[PDB]
């Protein structure tokens, strides 16, 4: 969870209303298509750019700390 | 008295493989409820001799779960029957749990007592939750000096007729004929004699046996047909350095051939690190040997035996979700995601543990 | 030893065996 | 007597209050087979018990049943396909982390990346030159 | 289980020992070699469970 | 109950380690 | 019960997320994020096991796409002779050829075998700690049977006056 | 607050479960651990440490909880000659002696 | 692990192996580590380092 | 001939796979040096590529999970494998 | 059988060094290692306990003689 | 010499006047 994020889910709290509580308790093809598109937070929604940032970040600091500590 | 309750039985030679019963000893644990557990001695070997290793309070297993003391057909106080298949004799297990009203049991073995306990687990892996193997693996054994050693001992203690030998004339020919000290204590002990002492008679029974030995095909004990299949559920394996029976070289791949969750040494297979003694095979005698396996088997049963096959151990239940598949449930309008699978009580099915705590629950809503 | 298991394997759709 | 006593009782076969919501395996194993593997015997045993328990060994009733495939395996491809495409270091790494328990020596994994990388940079060469026959 | 190894290493698994000896020779024997196509002084196995007659 | 004393103390002057397990076998003994 | 101090020093430059200080632990949590955690498969099978059939079409699809965008195929073949055959007769005794010749160079072997002890002490660390304990807990225990001594004393000088 | 029964265990140790066919192929490597959060744990350092300073200080910690316990350690940092908090009996010399001098009368 | 992934193996056991050899006593080994490692890549290249 | 068996403590392929490996690349590559037209192999390659395994998926892959099962050979298996069985237990039945 | 001997040795080939015919030369197992067979920690110990009753589990004396 | 039997089984080194109170304990 992120700020950005949750300004999306300002933003579609109409459009929540419309999938989650109308269209996603519905059977057949609405139900169906309500319930794949649900509105929420992220199922794997981790960003592994970002993560891979911060491990070479650590991992490349650690080195720096070594190098210039003489 | 209380904790030792061996319910009394006589041998009955049944034609119909399906009318056998187990008779053994039960230990009860320290606590109310607790899981059970049945273990099988080796071939020819007494119950007895693993009550103090079950009933040490250093080692404290009862703590953990009740256990059986159980002994399979033709041996001991059950029924006899010609048949050895490990699928009738796993059959037995079954309506023994029915009888004595177990929905589901951890089951142990040593040696050959440790294959029939796979066995079971390989036939009815929904009623068993475990499987504890000490010096034994599902392979075939008929080559092995070990097992031909008490294939041999079998075939000599035929020659003995009870009703013309007298006591002086079988203890010489035990002495002279069987040179494993252990064994020769365990078959002298095995000697019984009958009501109006009407002659002596080897408990187990011994021409049933002989056949199944001699005749060294299939059937032996000594053998693991490929019809037993594979063991689904958690298995766990220990065996001395240097066994006779279990070669580390080697006699662990049958153990990844046939128990499918087994992850390999160091996990779920253990060697005793002891030195080479034919005696140490009997782990119960040694206390170097029965320390390291009570720690393994108190790690089992505590934190592995009756675990679900994705969870690592015990202390994920309940926080580790397991994923799914896609169309498996039978709810059209199902969101498929991750779920903890679920664990039941031990012994669910002859309670009503589920319906009381219903009621309590909704007393709470 | 070992049995068939399948009761059903002497059926045949004219009847059994 | 007692054998088919237990087989009778309800309470000694019985699923759980929950085991309608339960996850199922709908599938004996004959849809994917192990074919290669040492214990392949094993597992077609495993696969026949389980087809003789739900037609109480009367295999007629199999014969005449409807035979469905592994639909748990639907649209497999798909989805590891997007999982590489979400994180393809963390798909290859657990992928091939039991493989890459052996790792061979300095010289064996220099090769790889040698001659790997001097493929590479052969190909950017033939790129180069087909852009010199165009020209 | 259904992870053994590489594929070099494929028929390393299939050997079983019944002696405690290191090194293992991998070999897993197939079959029985028969060299010879010599007419056998045993008696037919075919006369097994025949009734009298 | 007074039979797991008589074990008891008989054990206690041979300073011999003993179990529950083995008096209540000893004890199962003497009434078998 | 006294009142106890309110807080501690807080240090203004060491955060959890943001440790001052550096080890390869918070490098290890930093990379385990990174990868993901284990990802467990429901399945009876693997998926490359289940679609060999269809991983040989897109297999073969992405040689032909090499094969069908590289004109020049043959070019890089000769261009590759001699270093294949350069490189493999230089390092062909320091791979394989010290198994059966002069000299075994066992260095790789002796760090797999120190290893494989290490795992095995692993395994049994429960065991080892455990007989280790015991030996406390005996001294302890010996220790302890001097207060009991002295919690009868009065119960023998009530008796013996 | 509620108990339960001291003869029961945690229903954690008494859920079981038990396999079928087919078994999923998937062998566990490691386990999960995605919150690096282990609180109210004690290190398994702490684990086979001979007795030293820490016994006896933690040891006044505990005993200046309690009224009794004030007493004890007020007496033994007062008016016991011992070079040393870490206290090892040997030795039945100074009980068997406080004996002979108190059951005289 | 570090005991069953042989690539962490290989490299703490090479690592512990160069850095015991300070008790040579060469000199502070904090200060040429850094010419092995440009030395690794002069004669590294029999072994296409 | 007899079954080759190998006296040896490993097999012949993981004791030889860097040797394996120089001779497996030898003779791709001798087959690269050789087919100078190798280009117009791909291509020629490519229709029948894709037209033989969108035919044939289905009946080879695609019914595992996907309208029909076509248990047909898994039946020959099955029999096959308790056939196996009973030849294990011949001296235990015959008896 | 009478031809046994002679039809066996005109049908195979058979090993004729004597490489194992040297006592200290017989390798342990670590030459050549299966890397990634379930039981390979098994193989390790096998070679570990191969190399421990040879010099009787004083390896110095591994570590001076010759490989 | 069920006595030496039980005795035995729990690995606990018996005395021979061990043995015979435990005789008399129970014949007695
Ligand atoms: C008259 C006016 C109107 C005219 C209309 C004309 C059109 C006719 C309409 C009617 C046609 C349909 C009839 C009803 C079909 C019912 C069948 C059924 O029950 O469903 C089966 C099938 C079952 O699938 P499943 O069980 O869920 O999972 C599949 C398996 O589990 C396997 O899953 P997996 O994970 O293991 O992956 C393997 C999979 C897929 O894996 C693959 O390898 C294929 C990959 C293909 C995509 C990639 C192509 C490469 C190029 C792009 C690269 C992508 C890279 C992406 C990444 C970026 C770079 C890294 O293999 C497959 O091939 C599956 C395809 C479905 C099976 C059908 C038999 C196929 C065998 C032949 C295969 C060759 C053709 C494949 C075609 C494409 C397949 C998607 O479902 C469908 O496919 C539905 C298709 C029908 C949808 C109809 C849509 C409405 C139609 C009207 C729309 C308007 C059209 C206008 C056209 C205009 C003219 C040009
Ligand atoms: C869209 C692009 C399309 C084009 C590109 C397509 C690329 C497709 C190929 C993708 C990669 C190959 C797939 C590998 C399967 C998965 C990995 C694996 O092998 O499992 C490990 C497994 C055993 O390894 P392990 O269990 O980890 O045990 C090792 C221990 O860790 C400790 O090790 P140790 O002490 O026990 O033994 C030392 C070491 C032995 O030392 C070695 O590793 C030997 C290799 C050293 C480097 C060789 C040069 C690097 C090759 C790639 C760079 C491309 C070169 C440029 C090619 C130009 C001409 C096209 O052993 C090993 O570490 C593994 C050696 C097993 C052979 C490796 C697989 C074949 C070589 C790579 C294939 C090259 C194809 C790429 C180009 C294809 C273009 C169409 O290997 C096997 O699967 C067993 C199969 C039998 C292998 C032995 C017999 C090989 C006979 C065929 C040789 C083919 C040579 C092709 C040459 C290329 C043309 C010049
Ligand atoms: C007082 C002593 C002095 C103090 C010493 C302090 C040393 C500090 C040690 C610290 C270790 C480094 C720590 C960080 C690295 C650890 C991670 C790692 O990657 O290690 C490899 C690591 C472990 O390797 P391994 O397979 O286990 O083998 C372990 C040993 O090599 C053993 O393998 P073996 O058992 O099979 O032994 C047989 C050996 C057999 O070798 C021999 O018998 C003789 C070798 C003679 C060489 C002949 C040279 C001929 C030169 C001709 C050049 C002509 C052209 C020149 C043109 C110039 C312009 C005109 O053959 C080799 O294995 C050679 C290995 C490659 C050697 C390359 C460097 C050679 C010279 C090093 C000089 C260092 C100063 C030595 C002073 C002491 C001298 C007595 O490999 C990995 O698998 C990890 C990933 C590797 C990825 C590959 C690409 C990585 C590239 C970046 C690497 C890191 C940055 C560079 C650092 C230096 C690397 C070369
Ligand atoms: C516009 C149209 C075009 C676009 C259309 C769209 C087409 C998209 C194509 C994508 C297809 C769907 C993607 C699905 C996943 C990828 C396919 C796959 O097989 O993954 C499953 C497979 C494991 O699946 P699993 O059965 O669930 O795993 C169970 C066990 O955990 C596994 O481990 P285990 O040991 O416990 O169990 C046994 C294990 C035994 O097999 C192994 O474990 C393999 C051992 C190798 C690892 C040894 C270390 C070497 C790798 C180290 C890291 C290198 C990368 C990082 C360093 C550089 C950084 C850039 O698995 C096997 O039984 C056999 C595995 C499959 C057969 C051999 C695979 C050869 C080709 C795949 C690798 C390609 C390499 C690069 C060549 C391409 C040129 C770039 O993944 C891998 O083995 C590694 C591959 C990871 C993905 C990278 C490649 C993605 C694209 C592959 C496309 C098909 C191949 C095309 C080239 C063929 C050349 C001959
Ligand atoms: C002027 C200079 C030029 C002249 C120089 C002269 C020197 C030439 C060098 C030749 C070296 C001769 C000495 C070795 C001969 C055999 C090599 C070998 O690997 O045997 C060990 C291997 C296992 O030995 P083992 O370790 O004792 O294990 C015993 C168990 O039975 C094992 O069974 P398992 O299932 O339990 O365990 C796994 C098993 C798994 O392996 C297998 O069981 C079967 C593997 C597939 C077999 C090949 C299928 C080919 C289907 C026919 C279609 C192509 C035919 C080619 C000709 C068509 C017309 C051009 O094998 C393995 O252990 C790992 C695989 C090792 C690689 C073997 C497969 C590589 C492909 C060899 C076929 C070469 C021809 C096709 C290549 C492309 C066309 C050039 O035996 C085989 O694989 C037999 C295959 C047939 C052998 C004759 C094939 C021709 C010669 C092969 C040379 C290979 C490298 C060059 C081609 C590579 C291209 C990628
Ligand atoms: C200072 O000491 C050092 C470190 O610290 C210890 C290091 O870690 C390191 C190691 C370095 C790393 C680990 C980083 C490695 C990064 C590399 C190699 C490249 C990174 C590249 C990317 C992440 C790709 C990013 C992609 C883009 C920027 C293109 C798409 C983005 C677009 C078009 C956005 C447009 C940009 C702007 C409007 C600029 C304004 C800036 C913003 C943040 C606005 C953002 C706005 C919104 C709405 C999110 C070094 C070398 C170092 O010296």
């Amino acid at each position: 969870m992120n700020p950005i994020q949750k300004a999306w889910l300002k933003i579609l709290e109409p459009v929540s209303y419309v999938i989650n509580e109308k269209m996603a308790k519905r059977t057949g093809i609405i139900g169906k298509l309500g319930r794949f598109f649900a509105i929420g937070p992220r199922e794997y929604g981790v960003h592994p750019i970002n993560r891979m940032f911060i491990f070479m970040n650590r991992k490349y600091m650690a080195f720096q700390a070594v190098a210039l500590h003489r | 008295s209380r904790i030792i309750n061996h319910l009394r039985g006589d041998p009955v030679y049944q034609d119909n493989t399906k009318d056998v019963s187990l008779r053994g000893t039960f230990l009860r644990g320290k606590y109310d409820d607790l899981p059970t557990m049945i273990f099988f001695t080796e071939a020819c070997d007494l119950t007895a001799n693993w009550i103090p290793f079950f009933t040490n309070p250093q080692y404290d297993i009862l703590a953990h779960r009740n256990v059986w003391l159980l002994n399979p057909r033709n041996f001991g106080n059950s029924d006899r029957h010609p048949s050895f298949d490990l699928q009738e004799m796993s059959d037995d297990v079954m309506r023994f749990m029915y009888s004595q009203k177990i929905s589901m049991a951890t089951l142990g073995g040593h040696g050959i007592g440790g294959k029939i306990a796979l066995a079971v687990g390989c036939y009815h892996a929904e009623r068993v939750t475990g499987v504890f193997s000490i010096d034994s693996s599902p392979m075939d054994q008929r080559y092995h000096e070990a097992f031909k050693e008490f294939k041999g001992y079998v075939n000599a203690l035929t020659e003995i007729n009870f009703k013309t030998w007298s006591d002086k004339d079988v203890k010489v020919f035990l002495k002279e004929n069987i040179k494993d000290p252990k064994w020769r204590s365990i078959f002298t002990n095995n000697i019984s004699k009958n009501a109006k002492t009407q002659s002596d008679s080897f408990n187990f029974e011994i021409n049933y046996l002989n056949h199944n030995l001699n005749f060294n095909k299939a059937d032996s004990l000594g053998n693991w047909a490929v019809k037993n299949g594979i063991y689904t559920g958690r298995a766990h394996f220990i065996f001395p350095e240097y066994s006779r029976w279990v070669h580390l070289a080697t006699n662990t791949l049958p153990m990844h051939k046939v128990c499918a969750r087994v992850k390999g040494f160091g996990h779920d297979i253990f060697y005793v690190q002891g030195d080479e003694n034919p005696l140490n095979h009997w782990v119960y005698d040694f206390e170097n040997y029965a320390n390291v396996v009570a720690s393994k088997l108190n790690k089992f049963l505590h934190s592995y035996d009756g675990v679900h096959a994705l969870l690592k151990d015990r202390t994920e239940i309940g926080n580790f979700m397991i994923p799914d598949r896609i169309k498996s449930r039978n709810d059209s309008k199902h969101i498929y995601g991750d779920y903890s699978p679920a664990h039941l009580h031990h012994n669910w099915r002859f309670n009503h543990i589920y319906e009381k705590h219903d009621e309590l629950d909704k007393k709470l809503n | 030893g070992y049995k068939i298991r399948n009761k059903s394997i002497f059926w045949t759709r004219a009847g059994w065996k | 007597s007692l054998h088919e006593k237990m087989q009778t009782d309800y309470l000694w076969v019985k699923d759980h209050s929950q085991a309608d919501s339960w996850a199922k395996a709908r599938t004996h194993g004959y849809n994917y087979i192990a074919h290669t593997v040492p214990n392949k015997k094993e597992r077609y045993e495993m696969i026949w018990r389980s087809m003789g328990k739900s037609t109480d060994w009367e295999l007629e009733k199999f014969r005449l049943g409807k035979k469905f495939p592994d639909r748990g395996n639907k649209r497999r491809w798909f989805k590891n396909l997007f999982r590489l495409i979400k994180n393809p270091m963390g798909y290859i790494f657990w992928k091939t982390y039991k493989a890459r328990l052996a790792k061979p020596s300095l010289i064996v994994t220099s090769m790889f990346i040698g001659f790997t990388l001097g493929f590479i940079k052969l190909k950017a060469q033939s790129i180069a030159y087909s852009k010199k026959q165009y020209a | 289980t259904l992870q053994w190894g590489s594929l070099a290493e494929r028929p390393m698994v299939d050997r079983v020992m019944s002696t405690s000896t290191w090194p293992v020779p991998y070999y897993q024997r197939l079959f029985k070699a028969y060299p010879i196509r010599e007419k056998k002084d045993k008696m037919s196995l075919l006369l097994s469970d025949i009734d009298i007659d | 109950a007074p039979q797991n004393l008589e074990v008891e103390n008989i054990l206690k002057r041979y300073h011999i380690n003993y179990t529950q397990a083995l008096i209540d076998e000893l004890v199962d003994w003497k009434t078998g | 019960m006294k009142k106890p101090m309110a807080k501690a020093y807080e240090h203004p430059y060491n955060s959890e997320h943001h440790p001052l200080n550096f080890s390869a632990v918070k490098i290890a949590e930093t990379f385990h994020d990174f990868i993901g955690p284990e990802q467990v498969s429901p399945h009876y099978e693997s998926f490359a096991m289940s679609r060999k059939f269809l991983l040989t079409f897109w297999g073969g699809f992405f040689v032909l796409n090499f094969g069908m965008a590289t004109v020049d195929l043959n070019w890089i073949m000769k261009s590759t002779y001699i270093p294949w055959i350069f490189w493999f007769q230089l390092m062909y005794f320091y791979v394989e050829g010290k198994n059966s010749m002069f000299m075994p160079l066992l260095q790789r072997f002796y760090r797999r075998a120190a290893a494989n002890e290490i795992f095995t002490m692993e395994a049994f660390y429960h065991e080892n700690i455990e007989n280790k304990l015991r030996n406390l807990m005996r001294i302890t225990k010996g220790q302890l049977e001097y207060w009991d001594i002295h919690t009868s004393y009065g119960e023998i000088r009530a008796d013996s006056i | 607050l509620q108990w339960g029964s001291l003869a029961e265990r945690p229903m954690v140790d008494r859920v079981m479960s038990t396999s079928t066919w087919p078994v999923p192929y998937y062998q566990r490597l490691f386990k999960a651990y995605p919150i690096r959060e282990k609180k109210d744990k004690m290190s398994l350092l702490l684990s086979d440490i001979d007795i030293d300073d820490t016994n006896w200080y933690q040891a006044k910690d505990f005993l200046r909880g309690s009224f009794r316990g004030r007493q004890i350690v007020d007496y033994v940092e007062n008016n016991i000659a011992s070079n040393t908090y870490i206290l090892i009996q040997q030795d039945v010399a100074n009980m068997a002696k406080a004996y002979v001098h108190d059951i005289c009368g | 692990n570090p005991n069953t992934e042989e690539n962490t193996i290989d490299s703490d056991y090479l690592a512990a192996s160069g850095t015991v050899e300070a008790e040579k006593e060469i000199t502070s080994i904090d200060d040429y580590l850094g010419l092995v490692f440009a030395i690794a890549y002069v004669f590294g290249v029999f072994f296409y380092v």
